[PDB]
């Protein structure tokens, strides 16, 4: 990126958060800043313009400066929907173009903790005719965004056919999940069951199915 | 209020084109404003494509100039972009907005189309096979529940799941897709419904995998 | 090369977009999707004088927001429209030029009032009766037909020579 941000940002809620944004002469010494804020999944909105202006639908509690080469957003009151990825966006003189800083993740920091909702399902009979077996593991609506999953065939752990998703920041500012055992139709058959096992901040969730 | 809406090929093997297309409707593409396209690396940062007015004056981004072709067809109210000589570095989420008003400016960027996923790749596209999750007497949550669709080994992404050609809105879940070793994806997607409807109520999720042109809707009944 | 912003207002189909699509575009669009709150740019000469023309072809619900505040703000001249066979937007016209007034907090904006489709066979509002309103306002008052172009340059080119004469 042409702009300089920092990648990341913290605070607890109520503070007030910066999120400072560094060009050259050539584009912010020299023109109107603009912010964005991105949600997940979503695209980019804009939220400061020309440097200090609101648009419809920002609160005052968000604001933005200009001085020399640097800009500044500003976010007093943080709330936990402020959860979000900022960008800066200026036109640069010397490239002729519209350069953007890296973006910062802002983070709202204690938030209290969520455990995982875990479903678990087995292979379904189309599969199992198609000779080959997956189950599937889905891991929903915790906070901290670290889960470890672990698998067991009746009581030996499994490794081997596991992939698993790294946790991805759900609308609802929790994480999702999932985690996928690949066995063939034999190895289902012949386990009494298999467990999908959910650790997240030290408590654990296991569901199991069987044949 | 003005709307674009991308379309273009998921899948693009490298030396070829890249063809994307903004239709937009809800305001003229001879209003005084600029149209821009942008992209954005999966999970990395904006990056600025360029733009063009409906007079037919264009400004790229220089680090895309020898690459790049922006046009405007009036007669379709759409602007195009076309990208040459694909790499992998070249694979983003592409997003075509209008912005830089005449008349107020709030800066390039005012309205954006929800973005199309274009992936570069020697690999080739694959659709996918769809699997119901039955509810079985494990799946409940007393008056609740879970049932789904697995959604297996498709290249590339992405995947996305209505369900009941979409009057089933509230419980659904379609998880993030997990890449396997094999370079294919699968994702699951789940909808909560109540343990009594089982047997009345028929659940289809309907699989769209536009890159293969492909759509499944799968019948989701009680297991046996 | 001046720049000069007008915002054409006007109640709900008297014809403020067929008006600047024939300013702009010179040809008649009968029928033209009523949600549909665009700027346009034409640079014409009036007078001799290079002109940048800046129209917003209102269309939007009447909504008093503080960005709708500014956003007519920023224009210098207002075309309000009513239709010859609309007595209802003729009487919408008084509340047009209060709001006018407000956002840009002066009774003496550059307005010109259009009565539109002066092309009908039949009309409900006589002429006699918007010049009086035009008179009561000081403001100048021309008859337009987007359907023909009657008019139609000389409704938005007045506006610019009011502009002109406020400065
Ligand atoms: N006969 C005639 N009809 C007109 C004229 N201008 C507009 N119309 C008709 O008025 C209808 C609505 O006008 P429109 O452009 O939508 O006005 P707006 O709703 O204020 O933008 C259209 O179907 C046109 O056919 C005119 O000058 N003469
Ligand atoms: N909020 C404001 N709106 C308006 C309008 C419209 F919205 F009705 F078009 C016309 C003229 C002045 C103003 S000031
Ligand atoms: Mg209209």
């Amino acid at each position: 990126s042409v702009l300089t941000q920092p990648p990341s940002a913290s605070g607890t809620p109520g503070q007030r958060v910066t999120i400072s944004c560094s060009g050259s002469s050539s584009n912010i010494g020299s023109n109107y800043v603009y912010w964005y804020q991105q949600l997940p999944g979503t695209a980019p909105k804009l939220l400061i313009y020309r440097n200090n202006q609101r648009p419809s639908g920002v609160p005052d509690r968000f604001s933005g400066s200009k001085s020399g080469t640097s800009a500044s957003l500003a976010i007093s009151g943080l709330r936990s929907e402020d959860e979000a990825d900022y960008y800066c966006a200026a036109w640069d003189e010397r490239l002729s173009g519209w350069v953007f800083g890296g973006g910062t993740k802002l983070t709202v920091l204690g938030q209290p903790k969520a455990a995982p909702s875990v479903t678990l399902f087995p292979p379904s009979s189309e599969e199992l005719q198609a000779n080959k077996a997956t189950l599937v593991c889905l891991i929903s609506d915790f906070y901290p965004g670290a889960v470890t999953v672990a698998w067991k065939a009746d009581s030996s752990p499994v490794k081997a056919g596991v992939e698993t998703t790294t946790p991805s920041k759900q609308s609802n500012n929790k994480y999702a999940a999932s985690s996928y055992l690949s066995l063939t139709p034999e190895q289902w058959k012949s386990h009494r069951s298999y467990s999908c096992q959910v650790t997240h901040e030290g408590s654990t969730v296991e569901k199991t199915v069987a044949p | 209020e003005v709307q674009l809406q991308e379309s273009g090929p998921g899948l693009v093997k490298p030396p070829g084109t890249l063809s994307l297309t903004c239709a937009v409707s809800g305001g003229s593409i001879s209003s005084s404003n600029w149209w821009s396209w942008v992209r954005q690396p999966p999970g990395k940062g904006l990056e600025w494509i360029g733009e063009i007015y409906h007079s037919g004056s264009t400004n790229y981004n220089p680090s895309l100039k020898s690459r790049v072709t922006i046009s405007v067809d009036k007669s379709k109210n759409q602007f195009s972009l076309k990208l040459s000589s694909v790499t992998a570095a070249d694979t983003a989420v592409y997003y075509c907005a209008r912005g830089s008003s005449s008349w107020y400016d709030l800066g390039p960027f005012d309205y954006w189309g929800q973005g199309t996923l274009v992936t570069v790749s020697s690999a080739s596209t694959k659709g996918p096979s769809v699997f119901p999750l039955a509810p079985s007497s494990k799946s409940t949550s007393g008056g609740t529940a879970a049932l789904g669709c697995l959604v297996k080994d498709y290249f590339p992404e992405p995947v996305t799941v209505s369900w009941n050609s979409g009057a089933l809105t509230s419980g659904v879940h379609t998880f993030p897709a997990v890449l396997q070793s094999s370079g294919l994806y699968s994702l699951s997607s789940v909808v909560t419904v109540p343990s009594s409807s089982l047997g009345t109520q028929t659940y289809i999720c309907n699989v769209n995998h536009k890159p293969s042109n492909t759509k499944v809707d799968k019948k989701v009944e009680p297991k046996s | 090369m001046t720049e000069y912003k007008l915002v054409v207002v006007g109640a709900c189909g008297v014809g403020k977009s067929a008006l600047t699509i024939q300013l702009i575009q010179n040809h008649f669009v009968d029928e033209y999707d009523p949600t549909i709150e665009d700027s346009y740019r034409k640079q014409v000469v009036i007078d001799g004088e290079t002109c940048l023309l800046d129209i917003l072809d209102t269309a939007g619900q009447e909504e008093y927001s503080a960005m709708r505040d500014q956003y007519m703000r920023t224009g210098e001249g207002f075309l309000c429209v009513f239709a010859i066979n609309n007595t209802k937007s003729f009487e919408d016209i008084h509340h047009y030029r209060e709001q006018i007034k407000r956002v840009k907090d002066s009774e003496d904006v550059p307005m010109v009032l259009v009565g539109n489709k002066c092309d009908l066979p039949s009309r409900t509002v006589d002429t006699k009766q918007a010049q009086d309103l035009a008179r009561s306002y000081g403001i100048p008052f021309i008859e337009t037909s987007a359907k023909t172009r009657q008019g139609v340059d000389d409704a938005f080119y007045t506006l610019v020579r009011e502009i002109r004469k406020h400065k």
